[PDB]
Parts: C-alpha cells; sequence; structure tokens
C-alpha cells in the first residue's frame, strides 16, 4: 500500500501556529466539582455536564431541553467543521 | 398527580444545587418534564420564576383550613338561623382543685438516685 502520510491542518493548526496558543497539556478527565465531596470527571462517566439535567431547580419551556438542544447544536457544528475540513 | 396552573405547591426536596426547601409557591406553568413555580423574594418584593421537576413538588394543604372553616361557619349560621363564629385564642385556664388523697406529693430529690 502507499504511505499513509496524508496531511491536513483542519484550519485549526494554521491559527494555532499564527497565534501563541500552545497545545493543551491534556491532563485528564478528572475535575473538581465544587460544593460536593466528589470529583465527577468533566467527561467519561456521570459527567458534570449532565448535572444540569439531573438537578432539581433550573430557575430562569423546560431549560433542560434548551441545554440539550445547545449540546446537540455544538455537536452538529463540530461535525460540520469536520466535514468542511474533509472537503479540503 | 396532575398539577394545574395557579395551584399552590410546596417545594420539598428528596447535592442541593440551591437552598429553597420548605418554601411555598404558586404554579404558573406546567410541562411534561417539569412544573413552573413562582416564589416571591424581598429585594418591595421581587419574584423568581423557578422550574422544578414533579419529583420534588407536592400539593400544599395551607388553604384546607380556610375552606373547612368557611364551610363550618356557613353550616353553623344556617343551623342557628332556626352566633360567635370567630376563632378565639387559647384563654387562660381557670382555677381547679387537686386532690392528694390518691397521689401523695413526692419530693423527687433531684440527686436523683
Amino acid at each position: 500500500k502507499p504511505l499513509p502520510k496524508a496531511k491536513a491542518m483542519t484550519k485549526w493548526e494554521k491559527f494555532a501556529a499564527k497565534k501563541g496558543i500552545k497545545p493543551k497539556e491534556r491532563a485528564g478527565k478528572m475535575i473538581y466539582d465544587e460544593a460536593s465531596g466528589e470529583w465527577v470527571p468533566k467527561w467519561g462517566y456521570k459527567g458534570a455536564n449532565k448535572k444540569l439535567d439531573d438537578q432539581w431547580l433550573v430557575e430562569v419551556i423546560d431549560p433542560r431541553t434548551l441545554n440539550r438542544a445547545e449540546r446537540k447544536r455544538l455537536v452538529k457544528k463540530n461535525e460540520k467543521q469536520q466535514r468542511r475540513n474533509m472537503k479540503n | 398527580k396532575v398539577y394545574k396552573v395557579g395551584d399552590i405547591v410546596d417545594i420539598k426536596a428528596n447535592m442541593p444545587h440551591k437552598f429553597y426547601q420548605g418554601k411555598t409557591g404558586v404554579v404558573y406553568n406546567v410541562t411534561k418534564s417539569s412544573v413552573g413555580v413562582i416564589i416571591n423574594k424581598m429585594v418591595r418584593y421581587l419574584e423568581k420564576r423557578l422550574n422544578l421537576r414533579v419529583e420534588h413538588i407536592k400539593h400544599s394543604k395551607c388553604r384546607q383550613e380556610f375552606l373547612e372553616r368557611v364551610k363550618a361557619n356557613a353550616a353553623k349560621r344556617a343551623e342557628a338561623k332556626a352566633v360567635q363564629l370567630k376563632r378565639q385564642p387559647a384563654q387562660p385556664r381557670e382555677s381547679r382543685i387537686v386532690s392528694t388523697e390518691g397521689n401523695v406529693p413526692q419530693t423527687l430529690a433531684p440527686v436523683p438516685y
């Protein structure tokens, strides 16, 4: 087979090189959840991002549905960006 | 239970994410996922548009006493028409004699043993 050395900057590496944005250290999923005695990592299992859905009062249509729609919109935007980068 | 707009419910919780337990409000909106309750709060009094799931909400019996008293007063007036319906605070107890024949006063001796 030919060499798999395909290259593409995805439009992000170009900006990261233009700016002084160093790559994130990529520490881990764990993040401290204040007001509680548990870590509940940012993502991976029982993520804190899902906390807003399981909590009891959402002061200020159900706002939980709005948050879920926002999550779906962000995921679809990421997928669209991936498709755009694949087009190149 | 089928909650309806305008009903009075008590915000009872089953970690916190807030401290509103024990407060009562009136339902202003209802949906499948949650029930909307409005709670008044002082700055003049402001208002908060709370939204809570049915799991942490229950009906309030605050107005049960009012309706029961109204019905009892109406019935009493109807019966007496054939009135002093006003509620009265607990009046001071009157004098009463106590007999020690069946119970000798015992010096409890707070030692006690």
